[PDB]
Formats: C-alpha cells, sequence, structure tokens
C-alpha cells in the first residue's frame, strides 16, 4: 500500500513518524538482531521456484517467525581475494579484461587467527 | 549598480574562493535545467561509461591557454575543487576560455584525463520584457565615445572639443562617455611633468 507524504499534517495530528523507514531496518529492530548470528526460522515455507543461487532457500511468512539464537558455534566463511588485470583499448575509451586470478579458502575462522597459508585452492583465467 | 566609493579595498581568500564556486554553480545549476542533464560526476571519479562533468576552464601553467593544456577545475559542491585535464582530440566544435564556465560530456575512466565528447553550447538570459509604456515612448538618439580624449603626444584634448562641436551640431538626447578622461597612461601624466594636480 502507498507510502504516507512526510510533513504529512490534519485536523487530528500534528507530525506523523515511520513513513519512510525501511523494512529492512524495521525487521532488525522488532526481533532485535544484532548483526551476524544465528537465527531460528519457524514454520518455514517453500518456495515455488528458487530465487538465489544459495545451495538452500526457505520462507518465513511474518517477521515475528525469525528470531535470534546465540548459542551455537559461528561457522568459518567462505573467502575470495582477487587482483585483476585490464587494458585501454588502441581504438577507443574501453579498459577490457585480460584476466583474473582469484585465491580461495573455504574455511576462513572468523574468531580464529587467520589460516596459514591464507589459501587452499586457487586458479587463474 | 553601487554609488557610493566602496565598502573596502581588502580581500578575504576565503571569500573570493566562495565566489568562484557560485559563479561555476549558478550558472550550472541553471545550464543544468536547461539540457535537463541528470546529475554531474565527480571530476574525480573514474568510470567507463560517458559522463557530465561541471567546472571551469583554466589554464595549467602561466602562458597563453591551448588546445594541449587545457583543464577543467570543478565545483566545490560535487568536487571540491579537484582539477583534471582536458583532452579535446576527439572534440569537433569548441570555443575555449580560461574561466569559462562549461559542461563537458565525455569519458575519464581513469579519473586523470577526460576525454571530451560534447561542449554544451553557452546560454544567456532571457532579455527584457517591454511594459506597456515602453512602447510608448518616441524615437532617440544616443552618441557614445570612449577616450583618450586627447592626442598621444599633446594635452590639447582637441579631439575632446570637436567631439563637444559634434555633439551640439547634432543634438544627441544621450551622450555616454566613456574614460579615461586623464589617460593614466598619457605620456605626460606618468612622468608627472604636469604642473597641475590631477583631481
Amino acid at each position: 500500500m502507498p507510502q504516507l507524504p512526510q510533513d504529512l499534517k490534519g485536523e487530528t495530528f500534528s507530525h506523523v513518524f515511520g513513513t519512510n523507514t525501511s523494512s529492512l531496518e524495521l525487521f532488525l529492530m522488532n526481533r532485535k538482531i544484532k548483526g551476524p548470528c544465528w537465527l531460528e526460522v519457524k514454520s518455514p515455507q517453500l518456495l515455488n521456484q528458487p530465487v538465489s543461487w544459495c545451495k538452500a532457500e526457505a520462507m518465513a511468512l511474518k517477521p515475528d517467525l525469525v528470531n535470534v539464537i546465540k548459542d551455537v558455534s559461528p561457522p568459518p566463511l567462505v573467502v575470495m581475494a582477487f587482483s585483476m588485470k585490464t587494458m585501454q583499448n588502441a581504438k577507443n575509451h574501453q579498459n577490457e579484461i585480460i584476466a583474473m586470478a582469484a585465491l580461495v579458502h573455504h574455511s576462513f575462522a572468523l574468531d580464529k587467527a587467520a589460516p596459514k597459508p591464507p589459501f587452499q585452492s586457487h586458479f587463474c583465467v | 549598480a553601487l554609488t557610493g566609493s566602496y565598502k573596502s579595498m581588502f580581500q578575504k581568500l576565503p571569500d573570493i574562493r566562495e565566489v568562484l564556486t557560485c559563479k561555476i554553480e549558478e550558472l550550472g545549476s541553471e545550464l543544468k535545467e536547461h539540457y535537463k542533464i541528470e546529475a554531474f560526476t565527480p571530476l574525480l571519479a573514474p568510470a567507463q561509461e560517458p559522463v557530465t562533468l561541471l567546472g571551469q576552464i583554466g589554464c595549467d601553467s602561466n602562458g597563453k591557454l591551448n588546445n594541449k593544456s587545457v583543464i577543467l577545475e570543478g565545483d566545490r559542491e560535487h568536487s571540491s575543487g579537484a582539477q583534471i585535464p582536458v583532452d579535446l582530440s576527439e572534440l569537433k566544435e569548441y570555443s575555449l576560455f580560461p574561466g569559462q564556465v562549461v559542461i563537458m560530456e565525455g569519458i575519464n575512466t581513469t579519473g586523470r584525463k577526460l576525454v571530451a565528447t560534447k561542449l554544451y553550447e553557452g546560454v544567456p538570459l532571457p532579455f527584457y520584457q517591454p511594459t506597456e509604456e515602453d512602447a510608448d515612448f518616441e524615437q532617440s538618439m544616443v552618441l557614445v565615445a570612449c577616450g583618450p580624449y586627447t592626442t598621444s603626444d599633446s594635452i590639447t584634448y582637441d579631439p575632446l572639443l570637436d567631439l563637444i562641436a559634434v555633439i551640439n551640431h547634432d543634438r544627441p538626447d544621450v551622450c555616454i562617455l566613456f574614460g579615461p578622461f586623464l589617460d593614466a597612461k598619457h605620456e605626460q601624466v606618468e612622468n608627472c611633468l604636469l604642473t597641475s594636480p590631477f583631481e
């Protein structure tokens, strides 16, 4: 439904708050998500069709259905560094991509000293 | 347009700055409303797509501005005064002069040089809207002349007089006369040989 103007005023109200506040923030707060963490999602639903290149998807009808559970370990993260090379075109203006070379590590410990070396797998195109 | 002598004769760099910036912003602000561009790009932010900068030309040295050395110094509000030289090789029709508030469109990928693609044409102000009273006035004839009003080897002001006479003969409605009445450059005046006080 439409969004009320910011300076909306009238007969019974001198001012109105909450107009343009994003759903992102409304969520984050309502549920008290304090950034990265574990979140329990109750009564998950299935998407007729996927919406993300992620290996697993699930949806929650109402936000109150998402909460946080602080009592479980932090899953290391999937990293990738990547230097790239380019070249300006002889003809005109463009800067072509003539290479890339990522580095990777499928297990980066957020809460532990960095891995040595920093990457297991890697490559270059 | 000013009536008294002045307000001063002492300037605060912190303000000349303020000026030169408004200069560019203002015009810009309106040039943007005319050609209806959507947003100027910082002269320092690189990008592959074509951009529309806002700035004022300027030379990069103490000499005669030229096709090579041109440069654009953006405004404060967008490019917090950054200077990026300009590449014209790729520009067809252009008229440039130092200080020329200009809107340019070209490509700056590295953000260290803009290859101009288009130089918007300057836009002037509307002309005066005549009230009905001004169409009720009759023909007038304005003379107009500007000094020096004397020969560079005499203080006769001869021409001055001739003028006068001519003013009379033709009986003009208005005679707008441009200084120098007493030429700061007239030989005798600069070597202060005159026996009379300037005033």
